[PDB]
């Protein structure tokens, strides 16, 4: 799961 | 014809639109796709690499023997990884230890220098120990969420591309935002600098909704989601946000390679799954809708996207 | 600008030249790279998987709701994959069951039906099994060793681009040789076609050097050194055949995304560590050397090319 | 390795 700008 | 490229960072974008068949099957509409894994290092990102990195070399930030760093868990790396190899510029990227090793092969393999910070701290360790490294002299950090060269470059490449080679015939584009920059600089070139009616829509994870007031939550669409409203995301030039699920996102891209031969990402499954609910509308029937395909489908073999295929 | 294209398979080539500047250090001689990993299936056989295709469309040899079937355990297997799926065909493809499961994940992503054949009988069994398949009515055989619109597209695609986006500055054309189409297309283009001379070079593995007449061997170079001269090689075309060993092809490959950015295949750099030797020579000093470099790095996260990354 | 047209 991403979130926080995780993945980008 | 093409300009023999300098370096591989001057070879960014260009890429094709094609049109989607079976999966508009019974629609009035057309949809395009343009295919952003056809570029330098395979996604849409290797032109907000290779732009911040020339922003920053003309206005001075960035000077050879310099250190470039960034926190990134994603396509940015790959693109500033490619783009500081051609340059010639040391880069260290931070992520979270968590970070696939098919990933960190890729980063490395450009010469990359690689931070892990802790997985219980998340993205948010990652960042705190970029700015630190950033802020030492001789440093430079490109700041994917809030540098103006990130939309800028869609207004000058990704943008007349799209407006040129269908010929003007554009009245809705969209796209997934992960910093915005995409959909930003497209809309502001199509509506701002062509003065054209065209409904921008903006598609972000039914998991997180944040763009449309909702609270962020983890998902598995990588690329889009950020969990915030970057400052590179202009409000003012979307017209419409649409949430989609995981499962429709990765269930897309699964028929995106299947129905159209198109290999691509699970954000570029997000993606086509809102314009094609988009294109459905009856009021959009003999209209074009344009979005993009992040990436390409080989960079998400280990994931979600391939678990039905062992 | 690009014309909208109608489906992925007319997508095809476009591909950018770029000029390497680290590895060519000292040279007064100038190489550019053609990056052919930037195609719809992200190779240069995305090339001739359409037109040999196409080719059967017109021909009449292949017609809507016949099944298409090919033995190959490389991208040619994967660029006849997104064809059909993009145009709605049927496709078996056979292989020995030595193929990697990563290439099987891609192939099946584009809903190829794969017939493993026994590795103890290598691709001569692979082969037999396709041409049994073939023999049945309905069933068409593209067979990329023997067809001429492998070369033809290259005739028509591969060489003008190089011809226009050079405006006719090639003096060498250095290119691995697996079917020989590219090699054969392209200068069949600049030598029959727009009558300038130019150098050209086959490049083969040092561990099975045939077209040079030695035996066949056993190498690691993906994509070329097939151990027979293949009928779609046009040797009257070609000035010089040169060797290259596995271990060359696998560093230059590296240096090539350390020192260029460019990522790319095994066979990448056994065509550059073969350009770069010709480019280093007296007589072309002041003069232009043009490669392909086949597919991209992605594709070999699990080969010798990423041993060193863990 | 590859050989008999083996990785085309």
């Amino acid at each position: 799961g991403f979130s926080g700008g995780d993945g980008i | 014809h093409m300009p023999i490229f300098k370096d591989n960072s001057e070879s960014i974008g260009r890429t094709p639109l094609v049109q989607i068949n079976r999966l508009t099957a019974g629609l009035s509409s057309r949809v395009l796709a343009k295919i952003e894994g056809r570029n330098p290092a395979y996604s849409v990102k290797c032109r907000i690499g290779a732009a911040m990195i020339w922003d920053a070399e003309q206005s001075g930030k960035l000077k050879p023997g310099m250190h470039v760093v960034e926190p990134t868990s994603g396509n940015t790396g790959i693109a500033l990884a490619f783009v500081c190899a051609a340059r010639g510029y040391k880069l260290t990227l931070t992520m979270p230890e968590t970070m696939s090793i098919e990933r960190r092969m890729m980063l490395k393999s450009f010469g990359a220098d690689l931070v892990l910070t802790p997985g219980a701290d998340g993205m948010k360790g990652a960042i705190s120990k970029a700015e630190e490294l950033a802020a030492q002299p001789g440093w430079f950090i490109p700041q994917q969420f809030k540098n103006p060269a990130n939309p800028a470059i869609h207004v000058k490449t990704t943008g007349p591309e799209i407006w040129n080679d269908t010929e003007g015939q554009v009245d809705v584009f969209v796209a997934g935002v992960g910093t915005g920059g995409t959909i930003t600089g497209v809309a502001r070139f199509l509506k701002h600098e062509k003065k054209h009616p065209v409904h921008v829509v903006a598609v972000e994870p039914a998991a997180s909704p944040v763009l449309a007031g909702g609270p962020a939550g983890r998902h598995k669409i990588q690329g889009i989601g950020a969990g915030f409203v970057p400052d590179t995301f202009d409000r003012s030039v979307v017209d419409e946000i649409l949430s989609v699920t995981d499962d429709e996102a990765i269930e897309t891209a699964r028929k995106l390679a299947m129905e159209e031969g198109i290999s691509c990402g699970i954000s570029c499954g997000a993606a086509m799954a809102g314009a094609l609910k988009v294109a459905a509308r009856p009021e959009f029937a003999g209209k074009t809708i344009v979005t993009v395909l992040p990436d390409a489908g080989e960079r998400y073999l280990s994931t979600a996207l391939f678990e039905n295929l062992r």
